[PDB]
């Protein structure tokens, strides 16, 4: 089954292609409506694969150097293996002198396509965690924040190095365990510093970055004694917050102390930066922070210069191999639009909320440090991703959390998409859910090898190798075999990645439509000029619907959202795996009522019954809706009566299923309990339903059966 | 929405206590001493003067005037609440000795309370007349 | 007394055995009994020349020397609801005015007649006391009385750490925290510095003090708005903990560079709002940031006379502090050249002072350790005045043209004194701008307007009255030799900075020659009036002092410091330093002041400064004002060794001997009573050290024998021979 194939391959190799059968001719390659692309999860978890403490074994043809894989033709007699990428024949390294047929190296069994190696030769560098904290916020929020930080400190590895930087009007770089005093270096938040400058003004581990085991007690006390920015805030003014400079100093500090080694710069902000570089809004309360509307009518004088400042910091950090996290909680906007690149370019996180003093933030924050079956963090640092393809395959680029190493070669395409012009990318921070989109081009069995070198949370350097192969289309059945290998879900997401990438770097809908229509005409079924005749196989029938929801989503229709919310939504969409991505675009909906157990139902107004309870899973929100009738039976009180122990199983069935997923998901989703009449019902109402899908479909058919 | 606070005996305008911090004071300090000099038993016991970008706020209790200067923007409502806090404290502490002293600023030490009260107002977290007139 | 003439070549033993007493102006009995105490205000010529021509003939400088804020025993304080001043020149009604219409008084300074306000008028305190203090009315203050503010700035570089000075200073502060002048408004703060500037936040809410470090040397700023200058009363405990911690925070420091200039700028910014006293402790040449100074090679006995600042940074900074009522006291405890000629400016123009401790070291220099100890003690406890100004007025006809001392002269001669301390001296030079043919008496009045440590605006006034004479002989008869020497020293320091050391030394010698010559032309050997019999001796002393000596091995900062002292000290101490009192003390007895109820107090005779007066058979005490050295002869008596030193023989007299022991002997009681009396005559407890053996290599006791000859300077006799050759050339 084509479905079993798609499933088993994503499970084993953490990969999903828009097409599982590729064009064997130039006349087809160029006429591909949806590009051959893959959604790749370099660190996907699976059934405990045995880590290979090896010397991976590389091909001996200078240019190639691919890793020995299951696609390689071996010869246990001649102690030789022929590379599958360049046909170069190799001699087996000494440590393999005794490998036999009835006992061969794991990297050759088709089961271990996608395998991990550990490279042990040089002492491991400790992890580094630098807390960068805003102190311009209400006491309840600050106290809550201080507690979350102290907690995270109790989870760090003994050897990890930690540093603390606090800010408000001035920026303070604390020197921990300085004894009998507690000193820091204060800088004006008014002007930026390079790193050379910083290095000079300030002076393994430094005075500013010490091992947790030696410094933890002192830092806990310091974190506990932190107080509000001392500078008063006059009437009608926002406090002066130097977020831009605080971040440049954090980046600069690590750049001149530990460049090129895993590190985490965690910034906690409680309001917009109000004193550039990086300024997002003035200090007059009477003037609101920019809205999308304000941006479109050129009434946001800070956006561009502010965006420029953070983009530079992002690239400085990403270049030095450091990760930047932004935890932003405030009642008003915080400037995530201008700072997005830091967490987007580096694989850092973006957490948004209303206050640090909520369960939402506290739980999301502690999820950050979730550990595995060995007591180790589920994070990887300084990841280098290199892709090797058959001479017939080229790479247009990638879309997701990464930066280009701008390394050239024959695999690089002229038609670049996203971060292109390279066959190597750097991902400063990644996890088991991190997902990149790789767009390919054809210029049987084509092969692609993904090699990911990263620093494990334990300190070990690791190399993840996933080698995959897909059949070349048979010449006497090209489009027929190709069509059968379509992965509509994967393709819908890959196309959505491109569209969102173009919008966040400016009509994109028109491009989306032209491609939708083209796909309908090439793989559909119909009689010219007869809309009613149009049909799609089981392989393509859901694509139109996914497209409908995507173009109406908050990912493309930004107004009705604050610029910060929009940036948050996209940030998470550009890193997520297939399952979660689909949910973001088209929320799953479950119905609950006495008449049968919970069931999935169409995202339509027709599913909103009065005697039923609905659960909507937006990746960002889990919402429970109580229909008018059940709202009454519930306002009435029948729930308590011992007579209605049934009305209880009902009222809590959705609450039960919510909890489960309301925990596995990293950014903990916001939970909402509303009903017919409630104001929060609006969330379900706007996700439900040109106009409706029926009208959208008719138009698509009217254009599918007409002129090409 | 900043500072300058002066407390003085109405009769002669004798200064009793005050507080100021710059890092001009010169001009507005004269105007304040001008007011005190003009004030007498027939003066309004609660008033607000407008001096351009600035605004004076004062109250008279037991022959003691409590004046304050600040940017016109500063909430008039808070300026008087500020004056009331000073009054009750001052009258309670020295209210009965005021009519006997003769040296300027004989209660300079009241300097402390003034400033520890001033900060609780300059941190967000009656009659009107152009002062130029009265003078 | 006597109107006699002395032949300096035949006397040679003219220094009197008892302390020299200031001249008594030739004034009517009633007027003189009301005159100002000479220790507070005196003139170089008690008989003022009627004309500039007469003044120029005498060839003697006309000027005033004052110690206006001196600690007094009894001070009249007038709280007058109104202050009586002349409607013309604003002079304070004083004892020397002239009451006529008994309801109208004539001003002794501008002659205008004033109306005595309805508030025996000549019986009022203002007319019976030459020295008096008035309470200042509301109009004598530009702002509410400022509270006392003490900011301590400490060098903590490697060298400073090595000297160990911080420990004693912090210890002296802790002990005297309750003695610092001020009421509940007192504020205190701290800053340390090396290549960076360190502020200290102090909050009761926090577990310990915070060190806020500004590393941006080219653009200093105040890191926090509150808690740097904290209320001492409220935060006593927090300040005490800090003083106990500081001396231990920089033990293992490697900082060799000192950014003094930037630290002073930050200290300034911190104090700018209120004003106050900044106490800076520096141990080396500043080399980082603005105000950095270049190294210099120390001279040697060889180099001739070939002083001034290397930059104006500190002068400009001192002027800024002055406008904000900030005074800067400099404590330099350097072992190597630190360019004091440039650093000193910070104190000169802000009315602060400089304290110097050459080669200070907690272990190596037990003498400088105790000196600093006792000097800090005085410094932290003496009275203080804030945001003050001083004006000096003199009768119409007389004009002040030059001011000497630590302050900044504003327009229409206003002496700006950010701080006014009781140990500072000032001097003024005047001239007769209009012949005094009219009057027969002239007055001088200094008014010191300041804010006390209790927040009260005060005005201290001193008035001096002197007679006017028209003959050369009368000018000489009233000459005050000590006062003249003091004003000449001040004039010579300016000349050194203006021309050169050579030109300064020459003008000193010419003032003596020119004056005796003028005398001679109006009367074989060297003849001089009685009043000037000591003039050549004191000038020679001045020429051999550390400020003006030539052929010696004195180091650069030493000379500058001695010049700073000439400019900032009161006449009395300038004389003790220039011409130390020498007494024989191994045979004291009862010709003393055994009047002090239960104490006797020996009064040994003052000896002239010559090794010809010493003796290997006795012990000699030298009182240099700031220190008391006790030289012991090699062949001293056994009684003195055991009964006074508490030793059995010369050989066992401890090398550095920081003071005498108090033994149960009548001999010990006598010498200790004598010394106690000497140090009771002043406020700065002078340290004593017998270390002066005949081989301790600290016999700098000899450098004070200004009468003997040296390889690079004349003896007293040679100097006289030289003057005589010039007098009758
Ligand atoms: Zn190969
Ligand atoms: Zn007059």
């Amino acid at each position: 089954t084509y479905l079993e194939f798609i499933q088993q391959n994503e499970e084993r190799d953490g990969v999903r292609f828009s097409w599982n059968v590729w064009p064997s001719s130039r006349l087809e390659a160029t006429r591909m409506v949806v590009p051959v692309a893959a959604l790749f999860t370099p660190l996907k978890e699976r059934p405990d694969l045995p880590p290979i403490q090896y010397e991976p074994v590389l091909c001996s043809r200078t240019t190639c150097r691919a890793v020995l894989n299951p696609l390689c033709q071996v010869d246990y007699r001649a102690k030789l293996w022929a590379c599958n990428f360049c046909y170069q024949r190799n001699q087996f390294p000494p440590s393999y002198a005794g490998i036999s047929e009835l006992n061969q190296p794991a990297e050759l069994l088709p089961q271990f396509s996608s395998i991990e190696y550990v490279v042990l030769r040089g002492p491991q560098m400790p992890l580094i965690f630098l807390y960068v904290v805003d102190t311009c916020m209400e006491d309840e929020d600050l106290q809550a924040l201080k507690e979350s930080m102290q907690m995270s400190l109790s989870l760090l590895p003994p050897t990890a190095l930690v540093g603390l930087i606090t800010f408000g009007r001035m920026v303070q770089v604390h020197e921990l365990g300085c004894e009998g005093i507690s000193k820091s270096y204060v800088f004006r938040g008014t002007k930026d510093l390079s790193a050379k400058q910083l290095q000079e003004m300030l002076g393994p581990s430094n005075r500013f970055l010490q091992p947790v085991q030696k410094i933890d007690m002192n830092l806990t006390d310091l974190l506990g004694e932190l107080q509000r920015d001392p500078w008063p805030v006059p009437q009608g003014k926002r406090p002066l917050r130097s977020s831009g400079v605080a971040l440049s100093i954090a980046v600069g500090l690590l750049e001149c102390t530990f460049p090129n080694t895993g590190a985490r710069i965690m910034m906690f902000i409680g309001g917009p930066a109000t004193q550039g570089p990086g300024m997002v809004v003035g200090d007059e309360l009477k003037t609101p922070i920019r809205s999308w509307h304000d941006i479109d009518k050129d009434n946001a004088k800070y956006v561009k210069k502010g965006t420029k400042h953070f983009e530079a910091l992002a690239n400085r950090a990403a270049t030095t191999g450091h990760v930047i996290d932004i935890y932003a909680c405030a009642l008003d906007q915080t400037g995530l639009l201008e700072m997005k690149c830091c967490p987007n370019l580096t694989g850092g996180y973006m957490v948004m909320g209303d206050s640090f003093n909520t369960s939402l933030f506290k739980q999301t924050f502690q999820r950050v440090f979730t550990k595995d079956m060995h007591g180790q963090f589920k994070m990887g640092f300084g990841g280098t991703l290199e892709i090797k393809t058959s001479r017939e395959i080229k790479i247009s680029g990638a879309i997701g959390p990464c930066v280009s190493l701008n390394s050239k070669g024959p695999c690089v395409s002229e038609n670049e998409i996203g971060t292109g012009g390279t066959c190597q990318w750097k991902i400063c921070g990644l996890s088991p859910t991190t997902t990149l989109a790789i767009y390919f081009e054809v210029v049987g069995r084509g092969a692609i090898q993904f090699v990911t070198q990263y620093q494990h949370s334990s300190g070990q350097r690791r190399i993840r190798v996933t080698t995959i192969a897909r059949n070349w289309a048979d010449a006497q059945t090209q489009i027929q075999n190709i069509a059968a290998s379509f992965d509509q879900e994967a393709a819908a997401i890959l196309m959505a990645r491109l569209a969102i990438y173009r919008a966040e770097t400016e009509d994109v809908l028109r491009w989306l439509d032209r491609q939708l229509i083209r796909l309908c005409q090439k793989f559909g079924e119909y009689h010219k000029d007869d809309p009613s005749s149009f049909r799609f196989s089981e392989t393509f029938s859901l694509y139109p619907q996914f497209m409908f929801h995507l173009r109406r989503s908050s990912f493309l229709q930004v107004f009705n959202n604050s610029p910060d919310e929009s940036s948050y939504y996209r940030h998470h969409f550009m890193r997520q795996d297939l399952t979660q991505s689909l949910i973001m675009i088209q929320p799953i909906l479950y119905a609950y009522s006495f008449s049968g157990p919970p069931e999935p139902v169409l995202l339509d107004s027709s599913s909103i019954l009065a005697d039923r309870i609905l659960l909507m899973d937006t990746f960002f929100q889990i919402l429970i809706y109580h229909g008018e009738t059940i709202a009454q039976w519930r306002k009435s009180g029948y729930q308590d009566m011992p007579e209605y122990e049934n009305f209880r199983h009902l009222l809590q069935a959705p609450v039960d299923d919510a909890q489960e997923i309301l925990h596995s998901r990293f950014p903990m989703p916001r939970y909402i309990d509303t009903e017919h009449g409630g104001s929060q019902a609006r969330f379900l109402l706007s996700k439900v339903n040109d106009v409706s899908l029926q009208v959208f479909m008719d138009h698509l058919k009217k254009l599918a059966v007409s002129s090409a | 929405m900043v500072l300058l606070t002066m407390i003085a005996r109405v009769a002669d305008g004798l200064p009793l206590a005050a507080s100021m911090q710059e890092d001009d004071l010169q001009q507005y300090q004269s105007q304040a001493k001008q007011l005190f000099r003009k004030l007498n038993e027939q003066s309004p016991t609660r008033c607000t003067l407008e001096a351009g970008a600035m605004t004076f706020h004062y109250i008279i209790e037991q022959g003691v005037c409590y004046l304050v200067l600040c940017e016109a923007a500063f909430p008039k409502k808070l300026a008087f609440a500020y004056l009331e806090d000073l009054h009750s404290e001052f009258d309670e502490q020295h209210g009965k000795k005021v009519p006997t002293v003769s040296r300027p600023y004989s209660f300079i030490e009241f300097d402390t309370f003034i400033q520890k009260t001033k900060k609780l107002y300059i941190d967000s977290r009656i009659m009107v007349a152009n002062i130029e007139e009265v003078l | 007394e006597g109107l006699r003439v002395v032949n300096l070549l035949q006397e040679r033993n003219m220094l009197p055995s008892t302390p020299l007493k200031p001249p008594v102006p030739n004034l009517h009995e009633d007027i003189q009994k009301l005159n100002c105490n000479p220790e507070l205000f005196r003139c170089t010529l008690t008989s003022i020349p009627q004309t500039q021509a007469l003044l120029n003939k005498a060839k003697l400088p006309l000027g005033l020397l004052l110690h206006p804020f001196k600690d007094l025993v009894q001070l009249p304080v007038v709280t007058s609801s109104t202050i009586v001043r002349c409607r013309s020149c604003r002079t304070y009604i004083n004892p020397f005015v002239s009451f006529l219409d008994q309801r109208r008084w004539k001003c002794n300074l501008c002659y205008r007649v004033n109306d005595v306000p309805e508030e025996e008028p000549h019986r009022r305190p203002e007319v019976q006391n030459a020295t008096i203090e008035f309470m200042a009315p509301s109009e004598y203050m530009l702002r509410p009385p400022q509270p006392p503010v003490y900011l301590f700035v400490f060098d903590v570089s490697h060298n400073a750490v090595e000297t160990g000075y911080l420990n004693s200073v912090c210890q002296s502060l802790l002990d005297n925290l309750d003695l610092l002048p001020g009421n509940t408004r007192t504020k205190i703060g701290f800053i340390t510095f090396d290549s960076t500037i360190h502020f200290y936040g102090l909050q009761e809410s926090l577990s310990q003090p915070q060190m806020l470090i500004v590393s941006d040397i080219e653009d200093v700023f105040i890191p926090m708005p509150e808690n740097l200058l904290v209320n001492l009363n409220e935060s006593k405990e927090l300040v005490q903990d800090l003083l106990k911690t500081l001396p231990q925070m920089f033990t293992k420091t490697l900082e060799t560079q000192s950014a003094l200039g930037p630290a002073l700028q930050a200290a300034f910014k911190l104090m700018s709002p209120t004003g106050g006293r900044m106490s800076v402790f520096q141990t080396q040449l500043p080399t980082l940031g603005v105000g950095a100074l270049k190294p210099r090679e120390e001279p040697n006995h060889r180099s001739s006379a070939k002083m001034t600042p290397s930059t104006d940074f500190y002068k400009k900074l001192a002027l800024d502090c002055s406008g904000q009522q900030v005074a800067v006291d400099l404590f330099l405890l350097s072992g190597q050249y630190s360019d004091l000629a440039s650093l000193g400016c910070i104190s000169r123009y802000s009315a602060g002072s400089v304290y110097y401790y050459p080669s200070y070291h907690h272990q190596h220099n037990p003498v400088q350790v105790q000196k600093l100890q006792k000097e800090l003690q005085r410094y932290l406890t003496r009275k203080i005045g804030f945001e003050a100004v001083m004006r000096i007025r003199c009768t119409k006809g007389l004009s002040i043209h030059t001011f000497h001392g630590n302050f900044f002269v504003r327009s229409t001669d206003l002496l700006s004194l950010p701080n006014v301390n009781p140990d500072a001296g000032y001097a003024v030079q005047m001239s007769v701008e209009e012949s005094l043919t009219d009057t027969q008496l002239v007055s001088f009045q200094s008014a010191l307007l300041y804010t006390s440590s209790k927040g009260e605006r005060r005005i201290r006034v001193h008035t001096l009255c002197l007679p006017v004479v028209s003959t050369l002989n009368d000018v000489f008869l009233g000459a005050d030799v000590q006062a003249i020497s003091g004003l000449l020293a001040n004039m010579a320091v300016d000349r050194s900075m203006t021309a050169s050391l050579s030109d300064a030394r020459d003008a000193l010698v010419n003032a003596v020659i020119d004056s005796l010559s003028a005398y001679r032309s109006s009367v074989p050997g060297l003849m001089v009036p009685f009043s000037l019999r000591l003039f050549p001796l004191f000038v020679l002393a001045l020429l051999k002092q550390k400020s003006f000596q030539t052929g010696t091995n004195a180091r650069l900062d030493e000379r500058i410091f001695a010049m700073c002292q000439v400019k900032n000290q009161p006449l009395v101490y300038l004389m003790l330093t220039t011409h130390p009192s020498l007494y024989r003390v191994d045979n004291l007895s009862d010709e003393g002041a055994l009047n002090i109820s239960d104490r006797t107090i020996p009064q040994p005779p003052i000896l002239q400064l010559s090794v010809e007066k010493l003796s290997r058979d006795g012990a000699f005490l030298m009182d240099a004002g700031s220190v008391l050295m006790l030289w012991v002869g090699k062949n001293c008596t056994q009684n003195f060794l055991s009964q006074v030193l508490g030793v059995q023989n010369y050989a066992s007299i401890p090398q550095p001997m920081t003071d005498l022991p108090e033994l149960d002997t009548p001999e010990s009681a006598r010498i200790i009573a004598f010394i106690s009396w000497l140090r009771e005559q002043r406020p700065f407890f002078p340290i004593l050290y017998v270390i002066r053996d005949e081989s301790p290599m600290k016999a700098n006791f000899l450098q004070n024998m200004i009468e003997d000859r040296t390889e690079s300077a004349l003896s007293y006799y040679e100097f006289l021979l030289h003057i005589q050759q010039q007098v009758n050339k």
